[PDB]
């Protein structure tokens, strides 16, 4: 009940929420620090080789 | 009380009637009292409803009780959810309480059962016996870290050679 | 009397406030002028503080903030170049003013430190900038900190050009009164009368100055706001008339820069 | 073995002119410099910022390659 | 492009919980069956009880030289110029709206409902005799 | 700390242009101009002056987000009239009005 | 030990002794300190009567 | 601790008004409102800056320094 | 102070900073007074915080007159006396003021309540609550992510989130 | 306990408290053990030697 | 996380500040505010999870809640009051503001609608801009009490081809109502269209309200002299009736209702009289309030407040009750030491005849404090009890599946329902409808 | 009659005009207010110490807190508050605070940590 | 146990099946699997998967498992997509 | 008469009247035979089970009785020819739209209905206010309702606080 059906996970963040009337219905304002910390693994493909090289 | 008795001309009208309210539960003998209507007698206690009526009548009484419970806050709940709940509670021949002595004492997998109540007792029972866990539930797959056969996992995806050579 | 443009009429003038009436001008222009006057005038203020000895009971950040909030003379501010646009390492005589403050506790009683104790050690080259503004009968100026016997304060400050948009310490104006249409002739607002509008809502002081009281005439839908009553108050770094002149100049410079950018992009396109 | 490591420096040009900080990490031509008054870290070219002494004195450019010392 | 014309003497003006919009009921002085119930803005058109207000329903504001056409719908209305001319110059109150109801009352009386952006007007008359050329998207011009 | 620098709202960064014009396909003879580092101060004045013109059929501006100091201005003019010409005329009129106002204020303060 | 851990009793049998008798002084605000210095607690452990404000 | 240099709301400089305010309070026996009016603080935004100020610097100065 | 810092009044009206504006963008009265804080009126009717408005009016009167205002309970002070004093000062019976938009300078309808009000800063700041983990330190026994912001911990995917995801049907 | 009969600050004046680097606004009433300030929370208990009658289930 | 709406998939937008920013319309399903709330964010690590989150847990995909068969998201807070004030009959907008509002709304076709009034001065009605925001092809028709095709109270609703004809938009149209505009848009067009409509409406209403302004003040809870006199007269009449009832009961001349003793009937009569008096005073205070009152304006919009709030804030506070009864005799036959023994008057038993604006006496202050403490304790117990109940319920039905044979079975394969919901229909795709055959008369049915 | 309140409840102005839960919330949250906790700071070494730059006495004082030394050691500031729906950025419980006031030294504070 | 003429399952394509197919196609494209349709310059695997599903060019077979254990195979191109 | 049903016929007919502009004056094109045959075909085209044997056919037939009754009520010949005046193309469009909406409103297999029901029942439980008292009508019987009543129903308590009985 504390380590099988519920466990701590990676690639997660938590910070104080706030309102923004200028945002869309499906949109969340992520702080720059959180974006720079959290990462997503992308497989290099001919369609994104230049973008991935620029990011690297 | 007022009852919406249909009018002889066709419309629906409010016909006042006398209703007796009792503070005791003895419907076994009250139904035999002459001068009353035995086909309309209702009791807020569903436990003894199936003592004199059927299991289906008990399920209907339980559903009515739940609907009356969710009636004052103004929230509206779809009939399907409450119907499913009362059908689960009355799947067997009697009331199945939502507790460790009710739906728990079933034939489901030990791993999925032991994740809510005390665990080591049922684990010891499983060890003493030799029952087989089919691992077709959600709790077993969560424990084993596999894709549970629910939602997107209810089917299997395969690749076909005929369609593969069809396109190109 | 210059062309059919905006007209001015000064009611009251002083060393810290100017009262004038704006006529033959649109609301947007007046609002833009007020915004520029409150958040666009370049001034001079302390930006960097170097602390050598601080034995007082106040924190270093406290004293730095208090020094940065102290107004300074900015009459000849157009002769000082921005630090970012200056070809120097940190600060030179043509882009900054250096001030040093030294305080020690000699007497047994508390020894106050005032803005008049600041001493300019840089070379002003004849420019009228950097002098602290002391608007007080006693001449002491803004009180910085209080230290007793034994305590010693010694630090060096650097003053740099800036605008109120970057930080509020560079603002030359304190509060600007803006009002138009003392009577509700344009119906731009709806009053909150409980029993009567006239009795519950006090009359503004600008009602007597022109704007004759309305009558039971039909509402005029072809009228627009053209007369504005404004009162500009200055902190002391810049005179009020100079504040208004510099606000107008800044607005003109911004519009001219927009026009220049448009012309440059048109030339680049062709 | 970079010389620009743990030395008090002053940032010139850009928007951080006149600021005081200490170099922390060097990544090729870019180096990470902290700030004294501001609680933030910024990355700029190592050839741009000047170099001062730890105790305090005159400041020099990136010519510290020929003199592996402070000041 | 004119579709209606009458005198419509007005009576019983009472807005109701409002300060800028009034509801005026009028009856034509020529026909004994015509009736009107229209909402107007008294800030620009301050009418009073027992008054004559010539009304006119037009499909378009163009002059008689240009015949009625369906190309005037969704034309991205432009601010009026100085040299342009229109039928509105002869009136004091012109409103634009859409018809949304055509009800039948009694045997020969029909009611036409219009909505001028929120202001509703109800017009009655003899079917196939007076209100036989009203479809939708019609102007309303009122003269003092 | 994620707090942006205070100078980022009024200083043009590297690789950024003050003006950037994009044609509008929604309506003919319509363009969209994006300004940088401006916060309503030039936007209101420019919109009012453009609306003061007679050959301009549309003039509006908006600020997408208070975080970034940038507003978009959309101008639609009549047939045969360049929106850039209308913008230049509005700017020239603003300059003339500001100069006249400054001269009048100086004359009034002199006495 | 009693004044530090807050368990009123000897070192042994601390499980059966009361806890929270001694607490670190709250010095975030003068009002907070004054409130903490005039605080009472009733050891009870489901029941609404003891929590109600009696007359 | 010490009087703020500038008013928070508008930005009027009140750093030299504390000594004059105390002197007017303790020589001329004027009430707070009259002293505030004499000092030139018209808007209540500036009035609240020195009307509700606590001089905690003296308490800190009471302790013996180094 | 920055966006996200918790602030509250003396009447249980807590909140956090959502946006910040400069002096030019803030609304202003005819005398050039801009507010330090702006509070949504929707919080008043639900919470029945009449004392907030009463204290605002009393503080405005005290600032205008210079004398300390008595807000002790069970006293003879009523709203009518404060209103009379404010009207004598010549501002408004109920404290309403006429402001302007500021962005355009146009007059604003629905006159705004104005006046000083005591506010306090709470110990909860957004700087001490923001956390983010991506493959940080590792535990020993359970070999699951550690717990705690100070030691670079990871948020727990509890059981409730598990049944929520189950109901969503997102098995992967 | 601080500011008690056995404490040095019981008879100290404002000047003495300032000299001893102690805040005159401090009220005492707490124990200083291991350099940490501890306050004993009052414990609420039923009064003894009192006859009480209750009805059982 | 109680319901599935507590988990949503959003689109990342990088912002220059260290906080989480979300649309105001998604707070209702989250049940969250901005007073210091904390919320967690999880990112996927594979294409499988990313695609399934985008196609299954997207925010627009959960507009209609399957629980209550109604949309779980709508216009709330000041946007509701702004949309109510904008759609008023007397609301008119000038040319420049109309152009600004039109440009603010995205996906705009660039066509300026014809103003309602053209001759004296070009003026656009408030409903025109909202109709521009609303996409075409949507038709809605709601009839309220006393609503006709020429309704003078501007009640009800009627939209034709995405154009507002009449009716002030309120919480019954852009709220969480089953027959509201949001439900119709979601059922007719795609969820993306509904999200775009949400954004456009929010933007236009916020822009209009920014330059208009909305406030509240102390005077909004102040009634005139005659209204307070009438309230005091009603309270005095209720007190006189209570005193007469007490005098009748003390003389043993009051009959006891069957099934209860004299004390219970007397207490029921007293509480009924007090509640009726409070309701009457509140109704009088609400009636006296003008249309320009800010609290009343918020009440009409439905964003916040209620009739009871106005009553307790302006006219009179209700009788304080603990455990469903009046204030019990904590002392020996007394409630407080300041009262005499055997005092059954409403003031001594916890009736607050004052109001929040007027102030409270110490006795009613103590009674109100006791009531608030009881309420806080009740919520504190109830949250834990309902949490445990929810956990047990989730555990009970955590393995119920609808299979490809349209039967609902558990993990063991036992059949509990041969067809889901006895009809095999999704909950989110059901709307309330009227059957015309059952109702009416035989003659009407035949005709 | 006002003597029946506690230390935290004695700071609330006009507590009789508010609902009881509001008074309870204010009393609970008063202990978390930031201010000058003691004049003995700068000589003590505490784990955490938050003090205010410019503490200010409340304008709406109460007679009960005269003996509580609240005026000598306040825990807040007098800020001008406008109750309005401006820009729609202060919905629910959010608030809009002036940036110029922040730059001029409003509500800023000091933080002390000891190891 | 793979009947064809006795397939009683719905001919339509469920939301879960659509999500799974789109995800699998996107993942395969991301890991450099051959694409049977032109991309129109697109570079996002998920949108390429949606484009392939639009014209029914995904070579996949859905195996729907009956509760007893039997199953029937449905081709992607033969499943009607309406949601 | 107001009951929740899958497909909204009124919205469909209103949309079909708004499109395919109805003159309201010209005679209609529908015939009695065409209307009756179209209604019967639409009734036969509603599939929710898709079986072949008699049992599944009967289940499909009696699982859509309410929807068939509503469709018959809303698509009567007199109603179409008098109020909902449409043309042949409009009628065909209405039938096709109704069939498509009904087929799209079927529950997708693989959905967790038990968890949905549990959440839909538990959410109002948390959202309810205090439910310990105030549940009294004419007679102050202190009838148990709300959270305690729901808890005792779920636990199936053999001794409820306030047993009741109703006699007609
Ligand atoms: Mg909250
Ligand atoms: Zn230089
Ligand atoms: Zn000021």
């Amino acid at each position: 009940r504390g380590n099988l059906m519920g466990k701590r996970v990676d690639f997660s963040a938590r910070t104080v929420i706030s309102g923004d009337p200028n945002l869309e219905l499906d949109q969340v304002g992520v702080p720059k620090s959180i974006a720079k910390t959290l990462t997503y693994p992308e497989v290099v493909t001919p369609y994104n080789i230049d973008r991935l090289t620029q990011l690297v | 009380y007022d009852r919406k008795v249909p009018s002889p001309t066709g419309e629906y009208v409010k016909e006042p009637e006398w209703v007796l309210e009792t503070d005791g539960v003895n419907l076994s003998e009250v139904m035999t009292v002459p001068g009353i209507d035995p086909t309309r007698i209702y009791t807020n206690s569903f436990i003894d409803i199936m003592e004199v009526l059927g299991i289906e009548a008990g399920r209907a009484a339980l559903y009515k009780e739940v609907y009356n419970v969710i009636a004052s806050d103004g929230s509206y709940v779809n009939y399907r959810h409450m119907a499913l709940l009362v059908d689960v509670m009355t799947t067997q021949g009697g009331l199945t309480s939502v507790t460790r002595h009710g739906f728990n004492r079933s034939n489901t997998g030990a791993l999925m059962r032991c994740s809510f109540e005390e665990t080591v007792e049922i684990l010891f029972e499983a060890g003493a016996s030799a029952e087989l866990d089919d691992c077709r539930g959600v709790s077993e797959n969560v424990i084993l870290g596999q894709m549970a056969p629910i939602g997107t996992g209810a089917f299997d995806v395969m690749i076909d050679e005929e369609s593969l050579v069809k396109y190109m | 009397m210059s062309e059919e443009g905006p007209q001015v009429k000064i009611r009251e003038a002083s060393k810290d406030n100017v009262d004038f009436i704006l006529s033959n001008v649109d609301l947007a222009m007046a609002n833009s002028l007020r915004r520029v006057m409150i958040a666009e005038i370049p001034t001079l203020a302390i930006d960097s503080v170097e602390v050598e000895t601080n034995t007082t009971v106040l924190a270093d950040e406290f004293i730095a903030h208090r020094l940065g909030l102290i107004p300074l003379q900015s009459m000849d501010i157009e002769q000082l170049e921005y630090s970012r646009d200056c070809f120097c390492e940190d600060h030179c005589d043509k882009c900054s003013v250096v001030l040093t403050l030294q305080a020690f506790g000699e007497s047994e009683s508390t020894t106050n430190v005032y803005s008049k104790d600041l001493v300019i050690v840089s070379n002003l080259m004849g420019r009228n900038i950097g002098h602290p503004i002391i608007q007080d009968k006693e001449g002491n100026g803004v009180l910085i900190c209080k230290l007793r016997k034994g305590q010693e304060l010694k630090l060096t400050c650097v003053a740099k050009k800036g605008i109120a948009k970057e930080h509020a310490k560079w603002g030359p104006a304190a509060a600007i009164e803006f009002e138009y249409d003392p009577w509700n002739k344009l119906k731009h607002t709806d009053y909150w009368y409980e029993q009567d509008s006239a009795k519950e809502w006090p009359q503004s002081k600008n009602c007597e100055y022109e704007d004759p009281p309305n009558e039971g005439d039909p509402f005029d839908y072809k009228a627009q706001a053209d007369t504005f009553y404004m009162n500009v108050e200055s902190v002391g770094s810049i005179p009020v008339d100079q504040v208004v002149v510099r606000g107008i100049d800044t607005l003109q410079k911004k519009v001219a820069s927009i026009l220049l950018a448009l012309t440059q992009m048109d030339q680049d396109k062709v | 073995r970079e010389v620009a490591l743990g030395k008090t420096v002053r940032i010139r040009s850009a928007g951080y002119k006149g600021q005081l900080g200490i170099v922390k990490d060097v990544n090729g031509d870019k180096a990470t410099v902290e700030l004294h008054s501001k609680n933030k870290h910024i990355t700029i070219d190592k050839h741009k910022l000047t170099y001062y002494n730890r105790e305090g004195g005159e400041g020099i450019t990136y010519d510290e390659l020929v003199n592996r010392r402070g000041r | 492009n004119t579709l209606f014309d009458d005198i419509f003497q007005v009576s019983e003006v009472d807005p109701g919980r409002y300060n800028k919009v009034c509801r005026i009921e009028a009856a034509s002085t020529t026909q004994d069956q015509c009736k009107l119930t229209l909402d107007i803005n008294v800030e620009l058109f301050p009418v009073a009880a027992q008054d004559s207000l010539t009304v006119t329903i037009a499909s378009s504001l163009n002059l008689e030289d240009t015949p009625a056409n369906d190309s005037s719908a969704t034309r991205s209305w432009r601010p009026p110029q100085a040299g342009d001319r229109s039928l509105a110059d002869d009136y004091d109150y012109v409103m634009y709206g859409t018809a949304y109801k055509f009800e039948e009352v009694s045997k020969d009386l029909i009611a036409v409902y219009y909505s001028f952006g929120g202001l509703l007007m109800r017009l009655e008359g003899n079917y196939r005799n007076l209100n036989n050329l009203k479809q939708e998207n019609a102007y309303l011009l009122i003269r003092r | 700390m994620n707090a942006p620098d205070r100078f980022e709202l009024f200083l043009l960064g590297e690789g950024e242009s003050k003006l950037k014009i994009d044609p509008d396909t929604k309506a003919p003879n319509a363009v969209v101009i994006t300004f940088e580092k401006e916060d309503h101060t030039l936007g209101n004045l420019i919109r009012a002056e453009l609306l003061n013109d007679r050959k301009v059929l549309f003039a509006a501006y908006k600020v997408e987000h208070p975080f970034f100091a940038r507003f978009k201005l959309r101008i639609q003019t009549t047939e045969g009239y360049d929106p850039k010409d209308a913008l230049k005329n509005a700017c020239n009129s603003i300059i003339n009005k500001l100069g006249a106002l400054k001269t009048n204020f100086e004359t009034e303060w002199n006495l | 030990y009693a004044l530090a851990t807050g368990n009123w009793g000897e070192q042994k049998k601390a499980m059966s002794s009361r806890a929270g008798v001694s607490q670190v002084l709250n010095r975030y605000t003068y009002s907070s300190t004054l409130s903490h210095l005039r605080r009472t607690n009733t050891p009870i452990g489901k029941l609404a009567k003891p929590r109600q404000l009696h007359n | 601790m010490i009087v703020p240099v500038r008013c928070f709301s508008c930005g009027k400089v009140v750093g030299d008004k504390w000594e004059s305010y105390l002197n007017l309070l303790q020589e001329d026996e004027l009430d707070e409102g009259t002293a505030l009016s004499r000092l030139g603080l018209k808007r209540y935004c500036c009035r609240r800056m020195i009307l509700t100020h606590v001089d905690l610097i003296e308490k800190f100065l009471r302790y013996n320094p180094l | 102070p920055q966006i996200g810092d918790k602030f509250a009044s003396r009447h249980g009206q807590k909140g956090t900073i959502g946006i910040t504006y400069r002096r030019e963008d803030m609304p202003f009265t005819a005398e050039g007074i801009v507010p330090d804080l702006i509070i949504n009126p929707h919080a008043i009717p639900s919470r029945m915080t009449v004392a907030h408005l009463i204290e605002c009016l009393l503080s405005k009167v005290a600032a205008l007159s210079g004398n300390e205002g008595d807000a002790s309970p069970f006293t003879d002070i009523t709203v009518e006396g404060i209103s009379k004093l404010l009207r004598e000062h010549g501002y408004q019976s109920r404290g309403f003021e006429v402001m302007y938009n500021g962005h355009t300078g146009k007059k604003l309808m629905a006159q705004i309540f104005f006046g000083p009000t005591y506010y306090q800063r709470l110990r909860h700041m957004v700087d001490d609550k923001i956390h983010a983990r991506a493959r940080g330190p590792m535990q020993v026994l359970t070999r699951q992510p550690v717990e705690g912001r100070s030691r670079d911990g990871g948020l727990r995917f509890g059981e409730m989130e598990r049944d929520c995801m189950i109901a969503h049907g997102a098995a992967s | 306990m601080l500011r008690s009969k056995n404490c040095y600050l019981s008879e100290a004046t404002e000047s003495d408290l300032y000299k001893l680097k102690e805040c005159p606004f401090d009220m005492g009433g707490y124990f200083i053990i291991n350099g940490s300030e501890k306050v004993l929370i009052a414990q609420e208990r039923s009064a003894g030697n009192i006859v009480q009658v209750f009805k059982k289930a | 996380s109680l319901h599935k709406m507590s988990m949503m998939a959003h689109r990342v937008k990088v912002i220059p500040y260290s906080t989480f920013r979300l649309n105001l319309s998604v707070t209702s399903p989250y049940n969250a505010d901005f007073d210091g709330d904390e919320m967690n964010l999880h990112v996927p690590q594979s294409e499988e999870t990313r695609a399934e989150l985008s196609q299954l847990c997207a925010v627009p995909l959960q507009i209609v809640s399957p629980q209550s068969n109604k949309p779980c998201m709508g216009i709330v807070q000041d946007t509701l009051c702004g949309i109510r004030k904008l759609t008023l009959r007397d609301t008119f907008i000038e040319l420049d503001q109309v152009l600004n509002m039109l440009y603010w709304v995205p996906d705009w076709d660039g066509v300026i609608p014809t103003p309602a009034i053209i001759k004296p001065k070009p003026l656009w009605s408030g409903k025109q801009i909202l109709s521009v925001a609303i996409p075409n092809g949507i038709h809605l028709q709601r009839f309220d009490e006393g609503t006709t095709l020429l309704s003078p109270k501007d009640n009800g609703m009627l939209i034709i081809d995405g154009q507002i004809i009449f009716g002030v938009v309120e919480k019954k149209t852009v709220g969480s109502s089953n027959g509201g505009l949001i439900h119709v848009v979601t059922r007719e067009k795609g969820p993306q269209v509904c999200a775009k409509l949400f954004g456009n409406i929010q933007k236009v209403v916020n822009f209009w309200l920014l330059h208009n302004g909305f406030s509240t003040g102390i005077g909004d809870t102040i009634a005139d002299g005659p209204t307070m006199r009438e309230i005091t007269e009603t309270i005095a009449e209720a007190k006189k009736k209570v005193l007469d009832v007490t005098k009748e009961a003390q003389a043993n001349l009051l009959t006891a209702k069957h099934g209860m003793t004299l004390r219970e009937s007397f207490e029921d009569n007293v509480v009924r009289f007090l509640n009726e008096a409070r309701d009457k005073a509140g109704r009088l205070a609400e009636v006296n309030l003008k249309d320009l009152n800010n609290v009343k304006q918020m009440v009409m919009a439905g964003s916040k407040g209620s009739f009871i709030n106005i009553a307790q804030m302006s006219a009179c506070v209700g009788q304080q009750s603990v455990e469903g009864k009046r204030i019990a005799f904590g002392f020996v036959d007394r409630t407080l030491p300041h009262f005499s023994k055997d005092d059954y008057s409403p003031e001594s038993k916890g009736f607050v005849e004052n109001s929040y604006l007027r102030g409270l006496t110490p006795q009613e202050f103590f009674f109100h404090a006791m009531g608030g403490r009881e309420g806080l304790i009740d919520t504190a117990v109830k949250t834990a009890e309902t949490g445990y109940i929810q956990r047990r319920l989730v555990k009970a039905l955590e393995d119920i599946m609808v299979h490809y044979d349209n039967t609902t079975r558990n993990s063991l394969g036992n059949v509990i329902q041969f067809i889901y919901g006895e009809d095999g229909m999704d909950a989110a795709h059901i709307e309330k409808q009227s059957l015309d055959t059952i109702g009416g008369s035989d003659a009407a049915f035949e005709k | 009659p006002s003597m029946i309140l506690g230390v935290a409840a004695s700071i609330i102005p006009f507590p009789d005009h508010n609902q009881s839960p509001r008074n309870t919330y204010q009393s609970a949250m008063g202990k978390q207010a930031m201010g000058v906790f003691l004049t003995n700071y700068n000589v003590r070494m505490d784990t955490m110490a938050n003090i205010l730059y410019y503490p200010q006495k409340p304008l709406g004082t109460t007679r009960a807190m005269e003996y509580l030394k609240f005026r000598e050691l306040p825990a807040g500031q007098n800020a001008i508050v406008a109750i309005a729906c401006y820009s729609g950025y202060n919905q629910e419980d959010s608030m809009i605070m002036n940036q110029s006031s922040i730059d001029r030294g409003l509500f800023r504070s000091l933080f002390f940590r000891s190891y | 146990a793979i009947p064809k003429d006795q397939r009683a399952t719905t001919p339509y394509m469920t939301k879960y099946e659509r999500a799974r197919i789109l995800g699998t196609r996107a993942l395969q494209i991301s890991m450099n699997a051959p694409v049977f349709v032109d991309l129109e310059g697109e570079t996002d695997p998920l949108r390429i998967a949606m484009k392939e599903l639009a014209e029914k060019k995904i070579p996949l077979v859905i195996r729907r498992y009956l509760p007893d254990g039997s199953f029937e195979d449905w081709s992607v191109e033969e499943l009607i997509v309406d949601l | 008469a107001n009951w929740p049903l899958p497909v909204n016929i009124r919205r469909i007919i209103q949309n079909a009247q708004q499109t395919f502009h109805i003159d309201h004056t010209k005679p209609s094109d529908l015939t009695i035979k065409d209307i009756v045959l179209g209604v019967k075909d639409l009734q036969e085209n509603l599939l929710v089970l898709r079986g072949k044997n008699e049992i599944i056919q009967n289940a499909q037939r009696d699982a859509v009785t309410l929807f068939c009754c509503l469709l018959r009520s809303r698509l009567a010949t007199r109603r179409v020819l008098q109020e909902y005046r449409l043309t042949k193309q409009a009628f065909d469009w209405v039938l096709s739209n109704i069939e498509a909406q009904f087929l799209r409103s079927v529950v997708h297999p693989g959905e967790m209905v038990g968890v949905l029901a549990a959440q839909s029942i538990g959410e109002p439980a948390t959202q309810m206010t205090l439910n310990t008292f105030h549940f009294a009508g004419v007679a102050s019987k202190k009838v148990t309702s709300g959270v305690p009543r729901l808890k005792e129903i779920l636990n199936v308590a053999k001794n409820m606080k306030t047993p009741s009985l109703t006699v007609y």
